[PDB]
């Protein structure tokens, strides 16, 4: 069934899953017309499907091609999400298919189910929890190949880099959704934390910076105090 | 005009014949039922007044044979039977309508009721549905399950209606999955109405006897059959206006037959209202939209 905090290290046994998020499947900017009037124009977008274990991201960029002609787009926008996870399990041998899907969203539920109508043994499955994947367009790397793809194209990264070498898939993960939620809740100053200094870098082969066991004691604690913060500044207390 | 004769009645039981019904005292002198219209199918039930526990009962037509009940003690039913001996039935029926023992099919000549509830509906499918071959008349009560609820046990004593599954790969074309999913033509025209029914009455008629089932004897499997048939026309942007034009007529006539104490449990608030509010034919049911408003709003 659903997904929540009672089963949290379900996702990290050993039977293969992948979450799947379409936040920024569908992206617009919304202007004005000549004429006064309101249209959207949209850009890049992105499928996030994250295997929570091993730290692997399949970005399937979402070229704005896809919606040429098209109408509903915040419908079709799920399922061709939808056909892409698909698409994207059945080109995985057997043994690297996942035993679950779980959606971010609830409305991609019955898109997933039909598109994975030839996949029985395939669990699809909705979560209670507020993933604050949405921000992935806040990681620079990650945002910067989307909005300069000309075409469709997937790309595969880890959003862990060399994490797990030195702590457990249950801790990346907590350290993942703590580091998203802060770009999240207020991007600019997660951004400063993150990179305002010299001597701690991002490797060309990584997404975040290089930082050691004790720095990153001190980045996480400086997340969760602008996460509480923010929190404060949005409900004044 | 035919009759359903009787043995005896040794239990008090509520006996109902297509939508009337009458209550019978234990041991009363009651010995069946006569002027039964020729041309339709028909169903008479039971209601125990001891164990309101399983209403069941029987469809029959009476071009198909002489049927007679008698109660059985053992099995502790009212039991349908047929009777090969023309002239020994016949002669056991005129001495008790002669001693008026039978009640009266008690139709009024201006009411189509009957007719309009039963219009498609045919003895031969409903002995595919309901399998037992060796008689002519198909017992139904209110426990039996469907063939597709028992894929989700004795498979003898099921409901066999055709099993409609809108996530199946049935219901989905391979590489049509968002457009046969939103909308149903596809499966109901090709796979259903082609394919499995062969033609709109065969359907209509699967249909009228789901909600029959449902009606009468609270088989909650055959109210889920009647609220699928209905949902996948709905749901199909592309229906053949008859279809429509008749689908409207049906539901009208079982949403004005339905008690009105039981719409709570007999009609899905989800489907219905996608269906007149929502759906490809949200403008096509005139007649059932206003009754269903005038008479159930609170559902919607
Ligand atoms: N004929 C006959 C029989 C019984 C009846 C017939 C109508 S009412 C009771 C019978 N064969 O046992």
């Amino acid at each position: 069934g659903a997904m929540n905090s009672s089963n949290y290290a379900e996702l990290f046994n050993n039977d293969i899953k992948l979450f799947v998020d379409d936040t920024n499947v569908y992206r617009v900017t919304v202007h004005k017309t000549f004429e006064g009037n309101v249209a959207t124009k949209a850009i890049n977008g992105c499928i996030f499907t994250l295997n929570p274990k091993t730290g692997h991201l399949f970005l399937k960029i979402i070229h704005t091609s896809v919606w040429a002609g098209q109408k509903r787009l915040s419908q079709l926008a799920k399922w061709k999400t939808a056909e892409e996870v698909s698409a994207l399990v059945r080109s995985l041998p057997k043994e690297e298919q996942p035993k679950q899907i779980i959606v971010t969203r609830k409305a991609m539920l019955d898109p997933l189910e039909v598109h994975m109508l030839d996949f029985p043994n395939i669990a699809i499955r909705p979560t209670e929890l507020r993933l604050p994947f949405s921000a992935a367009m806040s990681i620079d790397k990650l945002s910067d190949v989307v909005m300069k793809a000309t075409e469709p194209q997937m790309v595969l990264f880890n959003i862990y880099d060399d994490w797990l070498d030195r702590i457990s898939s249950y801790t990346a993960f907590s350290r993942l959704t703590l580091l998203l939620r802060a770009l999240k809740t207020n991007e600019e100053s997660a951004k400063m934390i993150l990179l305002s200094d010299p001597t701690i870098t991002i490797k060309s082969y990584h997404l975040w910076p290089s930082f050691t066991d004790e720095q990153w004691i001190t980045i996480e604690s400086q997340m969760r105090d602008l996460i509480l913060t923010e929190y404060g500044r949005k409900y004044n207390v | 005009m035919n009759t359903v004769p009787f043995t005896s009645a040794p239990i008090e039981v509520t006996i109902g014949i297509d939508q009337y019904s009458f209550n019978v005292k234990e041991n009363q002198p009651f010995h069946g039922i006569k002027d039964i219209p020729i041309g339709h199918v028909h169903v008479i039930h039971f209601q125990h007044a001891d164990n309101s526990s399983m209403r069941y009962g029987y469809w029959f037509d009476c071009r198909m044979g002489n049927f007679y009940i008698q109660y059985d003690p053992k099995d502790g039913l009212y039991k349908m039977m047929e009777e090969r001996d023309g002239a020994k039935f016949e002669n056991i029926v005129h001495n008790f309508k002669e001693r008026q023992m039978m009640v009266s099919y008690p139709k009024i000549d201006e009411d189509d009721t009957w007719y309009n509830l039963t219009e498609f509906v045919q003895m031969d499918k409903i002995r595919k549905i309901v399998r037992k071959d060796e008689n002519q008349f198909s017992y139904v009560d209110s426990s039996m399950t469907t063939v597709q609820e028992n894929e989700l046990s004795d498979p003898a004593h099921s409901l066999n209606y055709t099993v409609i599954n809108f996530k199946s790969r049935e219901a989905i074309r391979p590489g049509h999955e968002m457009e046969d999913f939103l909308d149903k033509s596809y499966y109901l025209n090709t796979v259903m109405l082609q394919g499995i029914f062969k033609n709109s009455s065969n359907y209509f008629g699967e249909l009228q006897f789901a909600f029959l089932n449902a009606m009468f004897f609270g088989n909650y499997g055959s109210s889920l059959q009647w609220h699928a048939m209905i949902e996948l026309i709905c749901s199909s942007a592309t229906v053949p206006k008859h279809m429509l034009d008749k689908l409207d007529e049906i539901l009208y006539y079982q949403i004005k037959t339905l008690p009105e104490q039981y719409s709570d449990i007999l009609l899905n608030e989800r489907v219905w209202n996608i269906c007149l509010y929502s759906s490809f034919q949200k403008n096509s049911l005139h007649n059932t939209e206003k009754i269903m408003e005038n008479k159930y709003p609170e559902l919607l």
